[PDB]
């Protein structure tokens, strides 16, 4: 696979271009992940090519264009359309929040449009830039912490400020079950309360089983978060009017989908007539 | 500095801050976090006269807001769009209660 | 009435300063007896709120002002009021910011 | 008896003088805002008695009640309005601010003027909608109120002009009737001495404690608390750390509410051992 030239692209606006990509099998562009107007020719030694025309270059179009080999490998090309009139190219929601299962570097993906600009990071509300390396074609990558960014930028002669980003890291941890009741013995038509707690992870699931669950109408627990720093998440199951039955193993499993620690306590809980 | 007369805070709508519990959201388990955490409401404070009056809101407005769902799964999260009914008070009024 | 929905995307309360209220009790001013009011019963004081995108970074004042503002006993006789002052001071803040915690 | 050329309601203009005679068959004064002002006073070979007050360059502020009393209740009152742009609403003390009041009754906000012919106005503080009052120019607006802050509104020129505003208050009122109790009535040397005096109905309330450790050596300040506040329930606790002796004894809580003066005690007896 080839493409003309390479690797990294500027253009002048509205102005036209032709990208060529050749290779021994069929060949396509992609940009967006969707393929856009091309003009697929398979030449008569064996190489099959694409092109694509960029008709009325604006800034809007700056970003990773590439070749495939389709009806892991290519080659990327990344283009600069220096667009006054476009100041960081807009992105997806998604991208502005930054959600992170550990510590590593990060980058925010704010860029432009001319290679020649100095963008700045900053926090939401703060004036001094910070010290993050700036990729024009990736944005800031460094390490930090959870708060909310933003990028600016000199263009033309007003300073613009792109969208504010936000760092999240989850809480994750290693699993542990504690499981208690009001009282393992409860007599007929009373309350059957157990509360499972775990503390460590933010986002837990919980999972019940007991023996008034299969063929037979099932609980609705409820959950419940005692302290916000460390996790203090509390997941209780309530059932008023214990019928019997209701006498048996009680066990909650917890998993956090994050990694997958597993961990699961139970108690036996009878009912007296 | 001088100390000046104490002014009463009067019965009127003030900008409070209105936490989005995950409880608001699904009550079932605590797989997911939501964001933002909290946002911003008008409600009626300030205080009246005596304890047999009351300041309270004197119109309501309910109106429905775009929240997001985070789940996790495998190092990468699942985005969803939740709506939430935030209450904000146009106007109050010590009421006799 | 009616009209085409536009989704409103929630906005994160921005950590910073609001103004709240500060009921100012009798037992505030003088808990020795219960003879008197207190005049004003509440009063406006400025606040850090809001939260910060995480539980373990906290909205937090980085400036506080002590403020007294005066206010008044008032005792009851016969229905007739006898007017005393006192000094109250409130705890302003005045900036905040997400401190990691 | 008591006659005054001429009476009774008068608008004088501004920087004017006026002259007001009174007389009786016994001595006789003028009296405005509680104390006599200067007059020159006299009497008549027929056995009659009078009184002059010269009113001398006219304000605004000499707006108001003047009396025509019989000394060195029955008096005769002249109301005199001075007319002055200068002057909004007249003002009064911080005590006409607040209206207490024991029962639901009538009652008048004092938001007065200096001219007859202004037009005044009844608002909720915060409020823009005139209230359906009965307006009277010498002595304010009278009606019926719930437990808010009023203003008075009138326009002086061309200005609209506020009042101070004006709080009613309805204080919460009953009979008294004492509660105490301690945590232990025997204790022990060198303990803590700790007893309670609750009494409920009352918003405002005298809390007296007398007791043993009082005459001569150092007194001991209580701490009272709400518990309810609808129906008024205030308890006031007296605690002596580190009981000593004598300090057995009788104990006891007088309770007086100022508003209506009523009055109710309980004693009790506690009796520290060694
Ligand atoms: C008795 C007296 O002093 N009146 C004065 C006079 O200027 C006039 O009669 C009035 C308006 O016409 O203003 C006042
Ligand atoms: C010029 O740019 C506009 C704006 O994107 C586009 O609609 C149009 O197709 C482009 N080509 C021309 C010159 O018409
Ligand atoms: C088609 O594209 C896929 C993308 O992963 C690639 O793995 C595959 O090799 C391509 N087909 C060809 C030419 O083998
Ligand atoms: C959770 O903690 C308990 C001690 O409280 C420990 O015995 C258990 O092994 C832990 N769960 C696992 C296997 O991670
Ligand atoms: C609880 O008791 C039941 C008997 O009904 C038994 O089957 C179960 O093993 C017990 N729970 C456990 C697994 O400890
Ligand atoms: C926990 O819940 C039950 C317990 O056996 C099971 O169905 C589920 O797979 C468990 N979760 C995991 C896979 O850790
Ligand atoms: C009227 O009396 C007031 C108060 O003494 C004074 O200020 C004013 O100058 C007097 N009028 C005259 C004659 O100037
Ligand atoms: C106080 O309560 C008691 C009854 O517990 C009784 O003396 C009366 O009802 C109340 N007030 C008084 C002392 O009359
Ligand atoms: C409370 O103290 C005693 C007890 O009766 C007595 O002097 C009187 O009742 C009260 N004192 C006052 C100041 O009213
Ligand atoms: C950049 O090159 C284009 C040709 O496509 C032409 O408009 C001119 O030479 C340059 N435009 C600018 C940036 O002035
Ligand atoms: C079971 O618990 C107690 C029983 O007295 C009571 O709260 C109620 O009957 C039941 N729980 C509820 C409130 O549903
Ligand atoms: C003067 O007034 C007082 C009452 O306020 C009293 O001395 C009496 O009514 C009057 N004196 C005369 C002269 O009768
Ligand atoms: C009062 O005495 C001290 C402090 O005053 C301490 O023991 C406690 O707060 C009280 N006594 C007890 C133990 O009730
Ligand atoms: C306190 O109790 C004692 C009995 O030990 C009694 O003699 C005394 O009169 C009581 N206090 C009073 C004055 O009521």
């Amino acid at each position: 696979v080839v493409t003309p030239p390479g690797p990294e692209l500027v253009l002048n606006v509205s102005s036209t271009f032709v990208l060529t990509c050749s290779g021994s099998a069929p060949v396509v562009w992609e940009r967006m992940s969707q393929e856009p107007p091309q003009e697929m020719a398979k030449a008569q030694d064996g190489t099959f090519s694409s092109v694509l025309t960029l008709t009325n270059l604006t800034g809007l179009d700056t970003g990773e264009y590439f070749c495939t080999h389709n009806d892991d490998e290519r080659k990327r090309l990344y283009i600069f359309v220096p667009d006054p009139t476009v100041g960081f190219l807009p992105n997806d929601a998604e991208e502005l929040f930054i959600f992170l299962t550990e510590i590593t570097e990060i980058t925010i993906p704010c860029r432009v449009t001319d290679p020649q600009l100095v963008v700045t990071l900053h926090e939401k509300k703060g004036d001094v830039a910070l010290p993050v390396p700036y990729d024009h074609q990736r944005g800031f990558s460094g390490i930090f912490e959870d708060r909310s960014y933003i990028c600016k930028t000199t263009i033309g002669d007003r300073e613009v400020d792109s969208d504010a980003y936000y760092v999240y890291r989850l809480q994750v941890s290693s699993i542990n079950v504690s499981v208690n009741a009001v009282q393992t013995v409860v007599r007929q038509g009373e309350n059957i309360t157990l509360m499972c707690i775990v503390i460590g992870n933010e986002v837990v699931n919980f999972e019940w089983t007991y023996p008034r669950k299969e063929s037979g109408r099932l609980v609705e627990p409820v959950t419940d978060f005692l302290l916000d720093m460390p996790y203090h998440i509390r997941s209780i199951l309530h059932i008023p009017s214990a019928e019997l039955e209701d006498s048996g193993t009680y066990t909650c499993n917890v998993t956090e989908s994050v990694n997958d620690h597993q961990d699961e306590k139970a108690i036996n809980i009878t009912v007296v007539e | 500095t001088i100390a000046e007369p104490a002014m009463i805070a009067e019965c009127k709508t003030r900008t409070e801050v209105f936490e989005i519990s995950r409880r608001l959201i699904d009550r079932t388990n605590a797989n997911f976090l939501v964001w933002p955490p909290c946002v911003e409401v008008q409600r009626c404070s300030g205080c009246c006269n005596n304890r047999n009056v009351q300041c309270r809101p004197t119109q309501v407005q309910l109106r429905p807001v775009q929240v997001r769902k985070i789940e996790i799964v495998r190092k990468k999260p699942i985005f969803k769009k939740a709506t939430v009914t935030l209450e904000d008070h146009l106007a109050c009024k010590c009421e006799t209660v």
